[PDB]
């Protein structure tokens, strides 16, 4: 499996994050920074040509 | 005898965020279809407010 967890939903608005909550109501969030991808950049380069 | 809060909440979230397009169909296309076939019926519509 690869990307199957993400295709079980609308892929037009995708994001990734995680959180957990305490009993008193406080929450903590983690939003990972999206790194670059060489394949997507190369695809866009082909589009310009 | 066992805690089911985590599993109960997970199931409810999946139903809330399902990729069903019936609600958008009923709101946009279904009224148009009903309006088109209405003047052609042998028994014309009879409604109360």
């Amino acid at each position: 499996m690869l990307l199957e967890p993400l295709l079980s939903g609308d892929p037009r608005m995708t994001q990734l994050a995680i959180q957990y909550q305490q009993y008193n109501g406080r929450t903590f969030n983690i939003i990972p920074e999206m790194p670059g991808s060489v394949i997507a950049d190369c695809v866009q380069l082909t589009a310009e040509v | 005898t066992q805690s089911l809060v985590s599993s109960m909440r997970g199931t409810l979230d999946k139903l809330k965020l399902i990729k069903s397009m019936t609600p958008m169909y009923l709101q946009q296309l279904a009224p148009v279809e009903l309006a088109v076939i209405a003047p052609m019926l042998p028994f014309p519509p009879f409604q109360v407010p």
